[PDB]
């Protein structure tokens, strides 16, 4: 007898090709800090490095000869295995001073569109808070965000809609929270 | 894979279709710099980076140890090729639309593979040349690629624009629409 | 001074499709227990139910008619709060006697390809661990293992390989651990 | 989501072509079982379910529900068509092949959307009925489903078999070829 939801009605060229990613994955800071380097033909990644098993690892039977001749090199094992620490690591107190010090402040602008677009434009980095409210009361319900937008010039966006019936006096808030921000940025509107 | 923040130091890339290859490193999504192969030259994407300075030369060598990588796989897996995906495109403007305030139309190709394709814009259905940039091909944790196109503009009632995507996963250019409204 | 990492040398209709998804997640036995009910439009969800949030939320534009619509009837929202009880821990109570008793041990097979191959074939569930031992020594540079692999008719499958170079005298054997196995099961190979 | 485990009480789909339906309950990414909407019968897959009923009129009650509220999505999204993917197909064995052991080829055929696709089996280049069958379409997080097709075989040193996959993202049949080595 399982119980189910119901649902409620509405009202050529060839090309061969090969990527190498020598990536790095931090957790508290340098606290926890992981080196993967991946090693891919077409879409198919054949052998990778992962510093937490400490060896070359075939991925798929194409990466095979690869992992062994580089288990086979304990210098470029021993190289390998320090990596988290001289790319890693060394490069995360670069990023500390530039790349993690971004602090792009978001530009807040209401326009109508029954419906309110609060645009959360240009801002780094990623975190954010965006909130609708109708007088003293937050709206969520008639709220629908867009997922965070990469803009792909270091900087996100992000619109969060509402839907309102106005009334005489209502004034609607757009409260936004970032890092790069001393206090919240409140932007109202009214008909 | 779950981290605060990931890196790639950095993206390395090599095709046969050209041939052709590119160099970047990325940090949380976003280009970091890339390397003019043919130039020999870092060309750094954010400002406060430039105070740093990168071999061109590592690229270089980078990318020849993958040319031949490339060279063996090529022989031992059968001469597997490459399958051409279907791209997903969107365009979003940069900022809010004002009549008359100079903005960013941005196209988004998305699901990108192989990594050649073709990005145009146009305006009132002809080709635009001028105020078009974009970025490198960015990596995706699934091996595919994403890679954005940027169109300057002035929005105004009488101009409508579209993206152009050429790539092989298409059997026609796909065009995504935009108005300003 | 960025420190990069280097890469080493190798040795027609048009369709117009909707979605409805009654999904349950379940931790800790029912002791956490997250019900989340989807509507898709193609392959955009629209709406959704999150009984972590506790009301229905539009996750795109498409989708906000029907969260305001549903949200507005206060009788659909009781029951749906209640539906983590309802249906996803009353069926859970199902699988317990059911799927979660499923025990299905696996069968191991070695063959040769220099490359031994040790087929891990036909169990239930998912959980499973497999090694490979040169004599008594284990074996793990010269070792790819492909994915889990779902067949799809309630078992799964993974093959674990090893290159070697055969030799009189040398024992191949491959270990396999399941929860369905009161001890471990190995195979032995030689030449 | 992380989850120990993981469900489909169930999943539902409705789509303009055909028009078809499908509907099914999931645990953990296995059929458990589907409706048969022509037949209006619940057709389990799993031996040890049916112990249970399962009143094969909410699958219809449901599907009915879908089908309105698709008819004013396609309204309102201005008649936004489902975008055909490349499907990704592989072909492996249930059992390792022992020649005169009967056995089981799998086809795999994943990535599929929009949830139309036509998957046959040949053998010395003649079609194959008798030993085959199928899964329903079962669900993926990205919302694009995979289906699982079986030929029971006696692999044999002169037999070799072909999966043929049809689907609107190819323009020509997919065929992954077996052979028993
Ligand atoms: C890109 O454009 C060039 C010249 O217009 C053309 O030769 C090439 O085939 C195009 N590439 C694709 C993937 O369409």
């Amino acid at each position: 007898q399982p119980f189910p939801q119901p649902e409620l009605p509405y009202p050529s060229p060839e090309d061969f090709v090969y990527q190498f990613k020598g990536m790095c994955y931090f957790t508290n800071g340098t606290e926890r800090v992981r080196l993967v380097s991946r090693s891919i033909y077409n879409r198919e990644e054949i052998v990778r490095f992962d510093s937490d098993v400490g060896e070359f690892r075939a991925v798929t039977l194409l990466g095979l000869p690869a992992a062994e001749y580089w288990n086979s090199q304990k210098d470029i094992l021993e190289r390998k295995r320090a990596a988290v620490d001289r790319v890693c690591r060394h490069n995360y107190q670069l990023e500390l001073r530039t790349t993690l010090q971004r602090r792009v402040e978001p530009t807040v602008t209401i326009s109508p569109s029954n419906l309110l677009v609060c645009s959360v434009t240009d801002f780094y980095p990623a975190q954010i808070k965006v909130r609708w409210f109708r007088n003293d009361q937050e709206e969520t319900a008639g709220v629908v965000s867009t997922p965070l937008i990469r803009n792909g010039d270091w900087t996100f966006q992000i619109l969060v809609m509402l839907e309102m019936t106005p009334q005489r006096g209502d004034v609607y808030t757009c409260h936004v929270e970032h890092p790069s921000l001393q206090s919240p940025i409140t932007v109202e509107w009214r008909a | 894979i779950v981290a605060d923040h990931v890196a790639s130091y950095g993206v390395n890339l090599y095709q046969s279709y050209g041939p052709s290859g590119q160099y970047t490193h990325e940090f949380d999504g976003d280009e970091q710099f890339y390397v003019d192969l043919g130039r020999k030259e870092t060309v750094w994407c954010l400002p406060v980076l430039r105070q740093f300075r990168f071999d061109p030369q590592f690229a270089l060598t980078n990318i020849a140890v993958l040319k031949h990588n490339l060279n063996s796989l090529i022989k031992r897996s059968n001469s597997t090729a490459a399958t051409n995906e279907v791209p997903e495109v969107t365009v979003f403007s940069k900022s809010p639309v004002t009549l008359g305030q100079p903005n960013i139309l941005i196209c988004l190709v998305d699901n990108i593979f192989p990594p050649v394709v073709n990005i145009t814009w146009l305006s009132n259905g002809h080709s635009v040349t001028e105020g078009v940039s974009e970025t490198s091909f960015l990596s995706k944790s699934d091996h595919s690629f994403f890679k954005i196109s940027y169109l300057t503009l002035l929005p105004s009632a009488e101009e409508s624009y579209d993206c152009k995507v050429e790539h092989w996963g298409l059997d026609k250019p796909l065009l995504k629409h935009w108005e300003p409204e």
